[PDB]
DNA sequence: AATTCCCCCCCTTCGGTGCTTTGCACCGAAGGGGGGG
């Protein structure tokens, strides 16, 4: 069996340089690729193949085993082309089913697009090039060629247990039940066994939106009122109806920032009305499947990060916090990587699409250190923001 | 001979045809050298005579090798290169002697006539047609086509690098204890065996290479130290760069300055303290490469310092995987940094510098982080692992910066070393307004037609000023207004701006800017004892 | 006016992109050097 895969019209293919890797990662990649070539999953190629995608290795959580990962984002973009009850389940377990992927041969006209290069320590030898002969882990057309086989290893359980909702994204099966955990963790063992003969728990309901909140204090100084007016004017873009027209009248004339301004009755009324408006959810935003998701992350300090997922500016589909109380990993890069992975997982759970990330980090630091903490099998598209936010206290 | 290795299939780009470029006139000495080279190549089967059936041509020429007694025949395959299919290069970097481990026995081998020993794809040979012009015109030219990899073709290096890898794979698999560094046709071979057994293994490798049509002439077979390998001299315990010659010219041109900067950058890999910023600044603004550039006083002082560094004999050491990598960083001033990677004190594995200027405005902490990232990536390339850093920044300073910075930033395992100058932030912005300090409400306006603008402020005590500005923009007027606010205040000041450009720069704690308004504000911010800056939405009634 | 190719690096310049304070800041590609074959 072979599916005639094709690229998007007028698209060449991935040509991405291989980034340097550590000695442990290179040794793991060499061993994994030697085993894969011995099994025929990958084949050595020469330089006449002009395409290339980056490759590296990760160590999944509580695994102590190296896994080879390929950055197929460019190939996914160039390739020629949701369980809504999943967000409401209580326990969603993620299972790696990328191993069953390496048994379906890939179309020979498409193998050249899956080329990758293993580098060498100290450039002692030229990089070793391979291409995939089978469906690779990381490519978006790979789950689109196993759908048939998946919806047949699944049917004998997706019907015996009609309550459990199963979704598949890339190499991951998100299986979400409403059973007691001890039970959901036995069904999942049963599903594992039922995938063994045929060949990480999320809690989507304990997920909350972070609302826009105004400060509550006894006395309001000029600085406090100026900060409140700025926050309310910024929020007026998101929530139309925010007056902030009489709170901008207590700030009339030149006054010291530490001067206490008594809050007038009209000002207090308007403040209470604006608090009520901010408390109620924003109405009028709908997930458009044709558009792409954008996730913005803001560092808040003390291991706190805020994030907003939206498709149009100021129309937020989700707002949240990733609070990893800076403890042993006082690594900003580790916290940011862990936040990106969590946001991507909830985006796939809710909308089925990974978001494009606006990372609050220098590009070079990210490319240096993100592979050291990544533990997912997917990689989202990310762009790097090089401008202070200030609208960072408007989300925390 | 010619390798029995399989040829790499090569095709032209879709819809394109072979080159039809005429041969340019050639010097009679060059013509004779090319005639003799082509005669020997045709006798060996490396090139084949062709007739009218081939409509393609490509200019040929010759240069002088490092042998200075033999000629290197080159073909100007630029048209064919443009019409040739794309390749992926397998050479991802350059080996470094600092990444070499100590070996009891070392042998350097150079494969003779490397490219011309690897056959070329038969369907692609017709596109490699060239013509050797006759001495003094008159007779028609002898037309050949390449049967092997030509020098000048964009596919030759990668194809040769793959062929050499394939040839070396069996020997390396059957001798896993022998270390072979393969860079094109250059082969470094290190082993811990005795000299007799090592020479036996070297002879075995030479026989293995000769069976694949690759000769290893004794002329370029090095058996005794020092070994000339990849631009370095390798001794049993130490390595050094091959001698680096700095011009002693009294008149410098743009090209000469570029050459000197490149040579000093090359020498900075092992010679500590090499600085090039003053000399590199001479290249800005210039145009012609032949334009004589008068060396400034700062440039002359850096050149003298670099010369004083390069007269002493320095050497690197070989990597010891049992011990730990330590990279120590020092500030050189003016955004320049040196670093030394070593495993034992006073025995450097390698040396380097970082002087890249990223961003219009930055501080020493950001540049130190950039230098740490550069050293980390270089160490991952060379030794495959991140070193332990000795940074001239206090842990408190880094803690304050990275906790109070709006970007995610990190530095790997590092310890503070008390070697001045130390990396520190030169001012801090108050998190809350200062009680008892005059509050400045500042603003800057500029119509974008006449390029004239206003910078003004008023204080809570009644003072105000409205300086006018020429040829400034809105951004620049807001920066000017903040500058007035800083100038006309005491040691403690509250400033309220309605500009997020201004506040965005000033909040990143710059210590140096590629602007004199930001640089001037920086000196005012370092003098004040406490400064709170606040943004207020603009036209709102505030 | 001498004409080639591939690889790594540094340093400087320019045009494109993104945001929207329309100038300014930033990043990649391309030019010059160094080194390697
Ligand atoms: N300037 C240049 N232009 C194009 N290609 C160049 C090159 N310098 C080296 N190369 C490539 C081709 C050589 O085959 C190969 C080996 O580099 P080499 O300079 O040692 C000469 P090789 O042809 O092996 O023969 P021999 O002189 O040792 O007998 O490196
Ligand atoms: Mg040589
Ligand atoms: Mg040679």
């Amino acid at each position: 069996e072979t599916v005639p895969v094709k690229l998007k019209p007028g698209m060449d293919g991935p040509k991405v340089k291989q980034w340097p890797l550590t000695e442990e990662k290179i040794k793991a990649l060499v061993e994994i690729c030697t085993e894969m070539e011995k099994e025929g999953k990958i084949s050595k190629i020469g330089p006449e193949n002009p395409y290339n995608t980056p490759v590296f290795a990760i160590k999944k959580k509580d695994s102590t085993k190296w896994r080879k990962l390929v950055d197929f984002r460019e190939l996914n973009k160039r390739t020629q082309d949701h369980p809504a009850g999943l967000k409401k389940k209580k326990s969603v377990t993620v299972l790696d089913v990328g191993d069953a992927y390496f048994s379906v041969p890939l179309d020979e006209d498409f193998r050249k697009y899956t080329a990758f290069t293993i580098p060498s320590i100290n450039n002692e030898t030229p990089g070793i090039r391979y291409q995939y002969n089978v469906l690779p882990q990381g490519w978006k057309g790979s789950p689109a060629i196993f759908q048939s086989s998946m919806t047949k290893i699944l049917e004998p359980f997706k019907k015996q247990n009609p309550d459990i909702v199963i979704y598949q994204y890339m190499d991951d099966l998100y299986v979400g039940s409403d059973l007691e955990i001890g039970q959901h963790r036995t069904k999942i063992e049963e599903l594992r066994q039922h995938l063994l003969r045929w060949g990480y728990e999320l809690h989507p309901d304990k997920w909350t939106v972070q609302p826009i909140v105004l400060p509550e204090k006894d006395s309001w100084t000029v600085n406090d009122i100026q900060k409140l007016v700025g926050k309310l004017n910024w929020a007026s873009q998101i929530y139309p109806g925010i007056k902030v027209r009489q709170l901008c009248k207590l700030l009339r004339g030149t006054k010291a920032l530490t001067e206490v301004i008594p809050l007038t009755e009209e000002a207090e009324l308007e403040l209470a009305e604006n608090r009520e408006i901010l408390k109620e959810p924003v109405h009028g935003v709908y997930y458009d499947p044709s558009k792409d998701l954008i996730a913005e992350i803001q560092k808040q300090g003390q291991g706190q990060w805020t994030y907003q997922i939206y498709q149009e500016p100021f129309k937020n589909l989700k707002t949240g916090k990733y609070a990893r109380m800076r403890g042993a990993h006082t690594n900003d890069v580790k916290q940011l990587t862990e936040a990106v992975q969590k946001i991507t997982t909830e985006s796939i759970v809710i909308w089925g699409k990974t978001p494009k990330f606006k990372l609050p980090i220098q590009k070079e630091t990210w490319e240096t250190w993100w592979t050291e903490y990544w533990q997912a099998t997917w990689i989202p598209e990310w762009e790097f923001v090089n401008t202070p936010p200030l609208v960072k206290l408007w989300y925390q | 001979p010619i390798s029995p290795i399989e040829t790499v299939p090569v095709k032209l780009k879709p819809g394109m045809d072979g080159p039809k470029v005429k041969q340019w006139p050639l010097t009679e000495e060059k013509i004779k050298a090319l005639v003799e080279i082509c005669t020997e190549m045709e006798k060996e089967g490396k090139i084949s005579k062709i007739g009218p059936e081939n409509p393609y041509n490509t200019p040929v020429f010759a240069i002088k090798k490092k042998d200075s007694t033999k000629w290197r025949k080159l073909v100007d395959f630029r048209e064919l290169n443009k019409r040739t299919q794309d390749f992926w290069e397998v050479q991802l970097g350059i080996p470094h002697p600092a990444g070499l481990k100590k070996k009891k026995s070392v042998t350097v081998l150079d494969v003779g006539d490397a490219y011309f020993s690897v056959p070329l794809d038969e369907d692609f040979r017709k596109y490699t047609a060239f013509t050797i012009p006759s001495i003094n015109n008159e007779t028609p030219g002898i037309r050949y086509q390449y049967n092997v990899l030509p020098q000048g073709w964009k596919g030759s290096p990668a194809i040769f690098q793959s062929s050499m890898t394939k040839i070396l794979e069996p020997f390396k698999k059957q001798n896993p204890d022998i270390v072979i560094y393969q860079y094109m046709d250059d082969l470094y071979v290190g082993s811990d065996l005795e000299i007799g057994q090592h020479r036996t293994k070297i002879e075995e490798l030479r026989q293995h290479l000769l069976r694949w049509g690759l000769t290893t002439p004794d002329k370029k077979h090095q058996k005794e130290p020092p070994f000339l390998w990849m631009g370095y001299e390798l001794h049993p315990d130490k390595w050094t760069v091959q001698p680096i010659v700095l011009p002693e010219k009294d008149s410098w041109t743009v090209n000469d300055i570029q050459k000197l900067v490149g040579k000093l950058n090359w020498a900075s890999q092992i010679y500590p303290g090499i600085k090039v910023r003053q000399l590199s600044k001479l290249l800005r603004g210039t145009k012609a490469l032949t334009e004589v550039i008068p060396l400034t006083e700062e440039a002359e002082l850096e050149l003298a310092e670099n010369r004083e560094i390069l007269k002493e004999p320095v050497h690197g050491v070989y990597y010891d995987p049992s011990k730990d990598l330590i990279a120590e960083i020092q500030k050189q001033g003016q955004g320049q940094w040196t670093y030394q990677i070593y495993q034992e004190p006073f025995k450097n594995l390698k040396t380097g510098k970082y002087a890249r200027m990223r961003g219009a405005h930055t501080n020493d902490v950001k540049q130190l982080t950039e230098a740490v990232q550069k050293i980390t990536t270089e160490s991952i390339v060379i030794w495959g692992k991140t070193p332990k850093f000795k940074l001239p920044i206090q842990k408190e300073t880094w803690e304050t910066w990275w906790t109070e910075y709006w970007q995610a930033t990190w530095i790997p395992e590092w310890e503070f070393v008390n070697t001045p100058p130390l990396v520190k932030l030169w001012y801090q912005l108050e998190k809350e307004p200062i009680v008892g300090a005059e509050t400045f409400y500042v603003d800057g306006a500029a119509n974008r037609e006449t390029k004239l603008g206003k910078a003004g402020y008023v204080t809570n005590k009644g003072r105000q000023k409205v300086v006018p500005l020429t040829n400034t923009t809105n951004q620049k007027t807001e920066l000017q207004a903040i500058y007035l606010a800083l100038q006309d205040s005491g040691l403690e000041v509250n400033i309220v701006t309605n500009s997020q450009y201004a506040l965005g720069i000033i909040q990143a704690q710059p210590d140096k800017s590629e602007s004199e308004l930001v640089n001037q504000i920086i000196e005012q911010l370092i003098k004040k004892e406490k400064v709170y800056l606040a943004w207020v939405p603009a036209h709102k009634g505030i």
